[PDB]
């Protein structure tokens, strides 16, 4: 059952929220190989395990930057949360530590690359490609919402493809365990719900709504609302205007209205039914959620693996050395890390 | 078109948080 799973489930989930694990390697133990993507306090690396031969890859996060951008305790949530939970299109937290400069944590490498990268080359993926990816993304929250957790970042760049060409979600920069509602001003620009733009208070029902803006990138080739100026993106997500690409099925749009829904009354994931109101949408309807979850369906793309440690799926970035210093800086404020 | 409009937008890269 999906209600005794998902118990079980929280079982787990709850004694390591509570008892969480820490400090469980150390910088040394991986060989560095590349930079596959950067942020604005760190980057990511593929590294190799030295004992095991085991592929990873490492954030390292520079604490001085967390604190200068105020995301001390938004970087805490994350490492939290991230030890805790279990599911098969979570990235795995397979080690974290940290050092007198940096915040470390070690996931599995997944090789295929990030969405964002083949979305951008492609241009689109066809409806049936988007599905089997939004469907992950929907089993997902289910998930993450039933340990109370908002996610808050959804968006092509932060998911990637495994061997067998099924996503992986990663960056929990911005989750949170609450079960009330919450106000930081928070995520990007393009994938902001209206009610966090015009400082209300908010809840999860902002990451079905981001699931909107994916989709429908996914699904056009373009997010619902750009411009130059995030100003003016606000402008355009407050008014809450938007246009569909003619190819878009009708099934599609539907789906989307609803979840680009101004009207927190009404936007899908966030009414009586929860998550329901979306599987059973008639979108979904060939979608096998078991053998989704079994992975036991065929996916639609397998990306080209050249063997193990290859990195061909993502692009080049400048190589930076990794300083750690002398000095600890910031052990207060990340004591529990 | 639109596409050819977001394709000429400064935002067709990989996009920050704020
Ligand atoms: C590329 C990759 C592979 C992987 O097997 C697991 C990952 O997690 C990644 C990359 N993740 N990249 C981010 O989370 C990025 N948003 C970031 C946020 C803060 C600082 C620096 C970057």
């Amino acid at each position: 059952s999906v209600k005794e799973f998902l118990a079980k489930a929280k079982e787990d989930f709850l004694k390591k929220w509570e008892s969480p694990a820490q400090n469980t390697a150390h910088l040394d133990q991986f060989e560095r190989i590349k930079t596959l993507g950067t942020g604005s306090f760190g980057r990511v690396m593929l590294v190799k395990h030295k004992e095991t031969g085991n592929h990873y890859a490492m954030k390292i996060l520079d604490k001085q930057k967390v604190v200068k951008l105020k995301q001390i305790e938004h970087t805490l949530n994350e490492k939290r949360i991230l030890q805790a939970v279990n599911f098969p299109f979570l990235v795995k937290l397979e080690f974290s530590f940290k050092d007198n400069s940096n915040l470390y944590m070690v996931m599995e490498y997944v090789p295929g690359g990030e969405m964002f990268s083949h979305l951008r080359r492609i241009g689109r993926f066809s409806e049936p490609h988007a599905r089997f990816y939004a469907a992950q993304i929907v089993l997902t929250f289910e998930y993450l919402h039933s340990l109370d957790l908002i996610y808050r970042d959804l968006k092509p760049e932060n998911l990637l493809i495994d061997q067998q060409g099924y996503i992986q979600v990663t960056d929990f920069g911005f989750a949170k365990r609450v079960k009330g509602r919450t106000w930081t001003l928070c995520g990007t620009p393009e994938y902001l719900a209206p009610e966090i733009i015009l400082s209300k208070g908010y809840n999860k029902a902002v990451d079905w709504w981001a699931l909107g803006v994916l989709i429908y990138e996914m699904a056009a080739g373009y997010p619902p609302f750009f411009a130059d100026q995030p100003i003016q993106i606000y402008e355009k997500i407050v008014s809450g205007k938007v246009r569909f690409p003619s190819h878009f099925s009708s099934d599609l749009k539907d789906l989307l209205r609803n979840l680009l829904q101004v009207d927190l009354t009404k936007r899908f994931g966030n009414l009586k039914n929860g998550v329901n109101d979306i599987k059973n949408h008639k979108w979904f309807a060939t979608t096998d959620w078991i053998a989704i979850y079994q992975r036991k369906v065929e996916a639609p793309f397998i990306p080209k693996f050249k063997g193990p440690g290859d990195t061909s799926n993502f692009d080049d970035y400048e190589e930076e050395e990794i300083r750690v210093s002398i000095n600890e800086k910031c052990g207060k404020e990340f004591s529990e890390f | 078109t639109t596409y050819a409009d977001f394709i000429a937008s400064g935002r067709t890269g990989r996009r920050n948080a704020i």
